[PDB]
DNA sequence: ATACGCGGCCGCCCATCAGAATCCCGGTGCCGAGGCCGCTCAATTGGTCGTAGACAGCTCTAGCACCGCTTAAACGCACGTACGCGCT
DNA sequence: GCGCGTACGTGCGTTTAAGCGGTGCTAGAGCTGTCTACGACCAATTGAGCGGCCTTCGGCACCGGGATTCTGATGGGCGGCCGCGTAT
């Protein structure tokens, strides 16, 4: 809550020897300080005698300590090379890059009007910033919010106004609406056009959507599978009017893709995710509800779509279980492999109506999953040499519906070709020693004998396999092949040499190196990847590693750095499960395999990340098959494994009470029918039923108005008729002017004309509806809407009074001048009569501390202000 | 909660008592055994429980130790378990010489 | 040229209609006796033989008691030193 | 560490009772000898007990509908705006 130091951003010199001391930083260095409990934007260049003891002293001191030594390792030493200068500077560069993106705001969460110490109340917006999670969103006032990010605020208003919540969805539960085959691409795809194998896919999902059955998407690894669901989500929303909060669970690795894939292919439905911890946990709930707590299940509804990591499912199984869901999406749904899964019966509790898995999981490896998939989508529903025909007569006829099988033979015609080469590498020197001695406890027990015991089986069928091609995976291996007792050439040579694979890779790599191909290494084991991390840097090839140990933010930075047009590193190393985890590589052509990934198909996706629709450089694949080892056999079983691959009644008085107020506020409301219904103001009735009632209601309004006027008109003529008759006597002298009767016609006429009494009628619901009040505002607003529309269309605010003079308001508390009126009118033109906080807060109007809803003018003062101006400039007071 | 002096000291004690979860982790312990068990014989296997059981034994074994240690410690005008406090306890029980 | 009229503005008490919140009645999930039961292999049943062990006879060790001459060991008290234990 | 206090070790004299070897007595262990009851064993029949498998009501803690209370725009009537405005 206090003003204390939060972090370090930037460091610079303050003033015009061998090592700067802290004093030098205090009397020669200025440092940019970000303050605690406050967004990035308010950063100050401050020293120590400038601020004194402030809570939090620790980060600057160390950072200065880092700074002091940094200074000794860029300019103050001759052991420094050319490249360290590059990194020591570089850090300055990147440290700011991760600091810059916080200034740009990314979403406005809510809007609160809070009071100040001068007695004023100002609008503040909860602002969310770029590539950061929901925490540390601090309130900022609206004055500059639109002054830097107008687009966010525009969109901020749009969602709140676009009444399309899960509150109006069509009752198709009992039964469905006949659905239609689409030819054309739906007027809801802004991202572009898709092709001739992405709209039909969609037409099947939506086609069995109307059956009450769920389906399996089994296409190739990356045939615009994601676009097919998002479009599937889009057309189930503006087709069958389903506002039903759709739940989608995707991988923590593959979601950021999805979001952009969701926010660029379909603007109009907003996408709020679930990816936080403790604090987030609250912010999700802030917007996940309306009006704080809610009796029953009466949440007003502020989202439809969400994205959930697989973690988070299980951490909070309960809250989702209660809320209803009827549509399910999941990414790479080969997870449900066994029927003993935790997410396998975790998903079953979430009251659901239709599901949607979408993965290319081969479904013949084990019959368990084949059955598990069928049991999971449809709880309840389920060899011999000569009964096999009988068997696939049952299996082919039943399995197909909830299945999709379709080959590339699509979009691959442009994409450059695919290819893979095997490698027969025979054994080495130190290699046999540990291919031969390890299958016993001879010299495996002499050196590292204590560990021998636990790894002894590890080494047999789940190591030899893994430690057959490369023996460097234990301790007593490194010096074994190096034949000497610091050397730099020899270590590089000694390590390349031991393995058949290391040399083969080093030469091919070199071979394409000069030709220009980007090469990929998929290794099964974490460490192999450091191993190479150590060698390739040494020989000077720019790279980055892709392990199982990396923050979402850090993972994301490099993946993009790599696919950018002008990236130097053609070497990129990845994991089997961590590599094929998700993502895509579109720049890459070559991929090389060290060892098969104890299984058929982990490789087939492993190449899928690199071999995708985009790649314009054919493709290249190398498999390093070890000879006279144990690698060979699995490779054969692997083969064995993949051998098979197959009207609401009428409007009641209260609505009539609802409609009447809305007209005084918006005037003709026939155009705005749905927006009001979406939110509280109106019940769901057909468009005409309201529209006709709207018209007769005025039709009732005028008839009373005219009839009354006519009657007074008739009497008024009668009184003047008498009035002249006296007038003759007055100048004749019969009655003298200075002595004329208390009561005489002149007085009777005066009271009669100065008649003041409201004009009233009934309307089968309301009591004594105001006839004149309705007729007067409907027309006055119609006129203001008409003039600015035909002269100030593109920009409302330029609106000007010019010469015409409306009354001066001398004694009102605050500055009042013609410009303020100019805005006041635009304000209603924008929000409607009678909502004035709306108008006062608006960042664009600039009226914010001139309104006081002893301080004038308040709510009625303005109400008085507009009726007078609008009549005035049309010539109504005639 | 009064002041702060010796405030948690007795607090944690109580919460730990009401609970009944293992004091020591159940992952380091698991290898510790596998590792020595090799030195006395080769090609070893382990029942899931067998360790679970040892953990139970051992934990319980130490607490018990400490429990006396404490007394000894008190005897001494001290609230501090000491390196020897351990020894006496054992010595008089008799495993320690 | 000079005096009268007023006009919306406004504080005022005074009236109407919707929304918030407490009480009157509630559904839901978890725990622990119940029931059902059924193939079956261990106890029970009826039964024979023989052998431990109860039991009575007997004798023959050793546990008790008892005494008095002899004296080492216990007793109680006097005096001071060198530890228990309290404080810092 | 140090200093105060006192209790417990070391001595001598007085005193009390163990230990010694002496005899006598009979109880209770140990032996011995005959009978027979009770336990092992083998047989055949029967249901208590174990694996296998899924039951139902009650209790903790989250819930549900209806009258009622408090906040907001509405409105005629008595007063005040002092400043532009028409008539003689
Ligand atoms: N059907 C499609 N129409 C147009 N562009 C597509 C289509 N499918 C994919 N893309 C483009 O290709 C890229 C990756 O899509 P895709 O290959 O389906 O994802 P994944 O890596 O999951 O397979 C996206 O950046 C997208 O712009
Ligand atoms: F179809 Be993907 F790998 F997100």
């Amino acid at each position: 809550d206090f003003h204390g130091i939060d972090i370090v951003i930037n460091h610079r010199l303050k003033t015009s020897k061998t090592v700067p001391d802290l004093n030098n930083c205090k009397e020669n260095y200025e440092f940019l300080i970000k303050w605690t409990d406050e967004s990035h934007l308010h950063n100050t260049w401050e020293t120590y005698e400038s601020i004194g003891q402030v809570r939090g002293l620790k980060r600057l001191d160390n950072y200065c300590k880092q700074f002091i030594i940094e200074d000794q390792q860029v300019r103050l030493d001759p052991y420094v090379t050319a490249e360290d200068i590059e990194i020591m500077d570089m850090e300055r560069e990147r440290r700011l890059d991760e600091f810059e993106e916080f200034h740009v705001p990314e979403r406005i969460i809510d809007s609160q009007r809070a009071s100040l110490e001068d007695g004023t109340s100002q609008l503040q917006y909860l602002v969310k910033w770029r590539r950061l999670n929901y925490d540390e969103a601090t309130w900022e006032n609206a004055t500059d919010i639109v002054k830097l990010a107008p687009e966010q605020v525009k969109h901020f208003q749009n969602r709140e106004n676009s009444k399309i919540l899960p509150q109006y969805s069509s009752n198709y539960t009992s039964q469905r609406p006949r659905f239609e085959k689409l030819s054309v691409q739906p007027p809801f795809i802004k991202g572009g056009e898709l092709r001739d194998f992405q709209l039909t896919g969609i037409n099947w999902m939506a086609f069995l959507w109307s059956k009450g059955d769920n389906g399996i998407l089994a296409d190739e690894m990356g045939l615009g599978k994601t676009v097919q669901t998002v479009a599937f989500i889009s057309w189930l929303i503006f087709a069958r009017r389903q506002n039903g909060p759709h739940i989608i669970v995707v991988p923590l690795s593959t979601m950021p893709a999805w979001l952009d894939t969701f926010e660029k292919w379909a603007p109009d439905l907003n996408c709020i995710c679930y990816m936080g911890n403790q604090k987030s946990r609250d912010t999700i709930r802030e917007y996940e509800f309306y009006t704080n707590p809610r009796a029953k299940g009466k949440k007003t509804m502020k989202f439809n779509v969400l994205l959930t990591t697989y973690e988070y499912i299980l951490k909070d199984r309960a809250e989702l279980g209660s809320i209803k869901w009827q549509f399910m999406a999941v990414d790479e749904a080969h997870r449900l492999k066994n029927a003993e899964s935790s997410l396998y019966e975790s998903l079953n509790s979430f009251k659901v109506a239709n599901r949607m898995l979408i993965t290319g999981t081969p479904l013949q490896n084990n019959i368990k999953e084949l059955a598990a998939l069928v049991n999971f989508l449809m709880p309840g529903r389920f060899n011999q040499d000569e009964e096999q025909e009988e068997y696939i007569h049952d299996l082919h006829r039943r399995i197909q519906p909830f299945i999709l099988r379709r080959l590339k033979k699509d979009v691959e015609k442009s994409l450059p070709s695919k290819t893979e080469r095997i490698l027969r590498v025979e054994l080495s020197d130190v290699q046999t020693e540990y291919y031969k001695n390890i299958l016993t406890k001879n010299y495996s027990a002499l050196t590292a004998g204590a560990k021998g015991g636990h790894f002894s089986l590890l080494n047999i069928m789940n190591e030899l396999k893994k430690a057959s091609n490369h023996p460097y995976l234990f301790d007593n291996a490194e010096e074994r092949v190096l034949q000497k007792f610091m050397t730099r050439e020899n270590v590089l040579r000694g390590l390349i040499m031991s393995s058949g694979k290391m040399v083969l890779l080093d030469q091919l790599l070199t071979r394409l190196k000069k030709d220009g191909h980007r090469v990929l290494i998929f290794s099964q084991m974490v460490r192999m990847l450091d191993i190479l991390g150590d060698y390739l840097s040494i020989k000077g090839i720019n790279f980055q590693r892709l392990d199982g140990t990396v923050p979402s933010a850090q993972r994301r930075i490099s993946i993009d750095h790599f696919n950018s047009p002008d990236s130097n590193d053609f070497v990129f190393l990845l994991s089997t499960r961590a590599g094929g985890l998700g993502i895509n590589l579109m720049t890459a052509d070559t991929v090389v395999i060290f060892d098969s990934d104890w299984n058929p198909q982990a490789d087939l996706q492993a190449m899928a990340r690199a071999h995708r629709i985009g790649q314009k450089n054919h493709v290249m694949v190398y498999r390093l098959v070890s000879k006279d080892t144990v690698e060979e056999e699995v490779l054969e079983r692997a083969r064995k494994k993949m051998i098979l691959e197959y009207d609401m009644d009428s409007i009641g008085e209260s609505e009539v009470r609802a409609l009447y107020k809305a007209i005084l506020k918006f005037g003709n409301l026939k155009e705005i029918l749905d927006e009001l219904i979406a939110d509280g103001t109106l019940p769901v009735k057909s468009f005409e039923k309201y529209g006709e009632t709207y018209d007769e209601m005025m039709e009732a309004a005028k008839d009373c108005v005219h009839e009354e006027e006519k009657n007074r008109k008739e009497i008024l003529e009668k009184l003047e008729k008498h009035a002249t008759a006296y007038r003759a006597k007055l100048k004749s002298g019969e009655i003298k002017a200075e002595n004329q009767p208390k009561d005489n016609p002149l007085t009777r006429l005066s009271l009669k004309k100065r008649e003041k009494k409201a004009v009233l009628f009934n309307f089968k619901g309301v009591k004594s509806l105001n006839a004149e009040s309705l007729l007067s505002r409907v027309e006055d607003l119609k006129y203001l809407k008409n003039l600015i529309n035909s002269n100030y269309k593109d920009d409302p605010l330029k609106f000007s009074l010019g010469n015409n003079t409306p009354k001066p308001v001398q004694n009102w508390s605050s500055n009042w001048t013609k410009e303020e009126d100019e805005k006041l009118l635009i304000g209603v033109f924008k929000y409607g009569y009678g909502s004035w906080t709306q108008i006062r807060d608006d960042p664009f109007l600039g009226i914010t501390d001139k309104i006081f809803l002893k301080k004038v003018p308040g709510a009625i003062h303005l109400g008085r202000r507009v009726d007078y101006l609008l009549s005035f400039l049309r010539g109504g007071l005639n | 909660h009064r002041y702060r002096p010796g405030t948690v000291a007795l607090r944690e004690i109580r919460r730990y008592q009401k609970s009944t979860e293992l004091l020591i982790r159940k992952l380091p312990f698991q290898r510790l055994v596998r590792e020595i068990a090799q030195d006395f014989k080769t090609d070893l296997r382990f029942q899931s429980s067998a360790v679970m059981a040892l953990q139970e034994a051992s934990e319980a074994y130490l607490v018990g130790l400490f429990e006396d240690t404490n007394l000894c410690g008190i005897h001494a005008k001290r609230v501090t378990i000491m390196p020897k406090d351990i020894q006496l306890a054992r010595r008089i029980r008799g495993e320690r010489a």
